[PDB]
């Protein structure tokens, strides 16, 4: 996240890390069972960690839980990032407490304008690389459609919007894919590509969620 | 460019996906 603050200690329960031997994706919690994250996370032997704020000391409120079954949606396109989310199912479930929750999802799509919540343990420079130890966060407003269509020229479909900056300076960025942009208490983006971090005119693009409740819970419930 | 927001390690800019480069410190962007 470049340009954010640090969230707190356990303050975003439903915040997962998506580990392979290091960090390398976000992911959000939306029951006991089930991550739901963006699709170009996939990779075989996923360990998802729960509970986390430092990833590198263990802090007491961790839970790690090897992924037992990732479920990339069947449009997804890689040359496109279009359907660019991802369900992982747990090979436990987690237990739930006041560190570790799931967050909601939507029964309605976000309009342009609204202030979102986004989080992560990405690179906190646009120009570089500092990776941060604790959690970071940045609250973004969700930009117009004609805003995000107009700064992607063709790049953009109706399952992604841009949130963010068209001044550039605060973004979401490398190590922060398949992490949560929440409104209103309500799941609504999947970190999912820019043009770098954090520049003029190109804010961060994130996968619509709202387009894809119905898909998420027949799958949750189917598997 | 389309680059994805995944934390991952390159030695050259074939290493990463779609549009990212590898940068100077070894991680794609
Ligand atoms: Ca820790």
């Amino acid at each position: 996240i470049v340009g954010g603050y640090t969230c707190g200690a356990n303050t975003v329960p439903y915040q997962v890390s998506l580990n392979s031997g290091y960090h390398f994706c976000g992911g959000s919690l939306i029951n006991s069972q089930w991550v739901v994250s963006a699709a170009h996370c996939y990779k075989s032997g996923i360990q998802v960690r729960l509970g986390e704020d430092n990833i590198n000391v263990v802090e007491g409120n961790e839970q790690f839980i090897s992924a037992s079954k990732s479920i990339v949606h069947p449009s997804y396109n890689s040359n496109t990032l279009n359907n660019d989310i991802m369900l992982i199912k747990l090979k436990s479930a987690a237990s739930l407490n006041s560190r570790v929750a799931s967050i909601s999802l939507p029964t309605s799509c976000a309009s342009a304008g609204t202030q979102c919540l986004i989080s992560g343990w990405g690179n906190t420079k646009s120009s570089g690389t500092s990776y941060p130890d604790v959690l970071k966060c940045l609250k973004a407003p969700i930009l117009s459609d004609s805003s995000c269509k107009s700064a992607y020229p063709g790049q953009i479909t109706s399952n992604m919007f841009c949130a963010g900056y068209l001044e550039g300076g605060k973004d979401s960025c490398q190590g922060d894919s398949g992490g949560p942009v929440v409104c209103s208490g309500k799941l609504q983006g999947i970190v999912s590509w820019g043009s770098g971090c954090a520049q003029k005119n190109k804010p961060g693009v994130y996968t619509k969620v709202c387009n894809y409740v119905s898909w998420i819970k027949q799958t949750i419930a189917s598997n | 460019r389309v680059c994805p927001k995944i934390l991952m390690e390159c030695k050259k800019d074939s290493d990463c996906l779609a549009e990212c480069i590898c940068l100077e410190h070894g991680y794609c962007g």
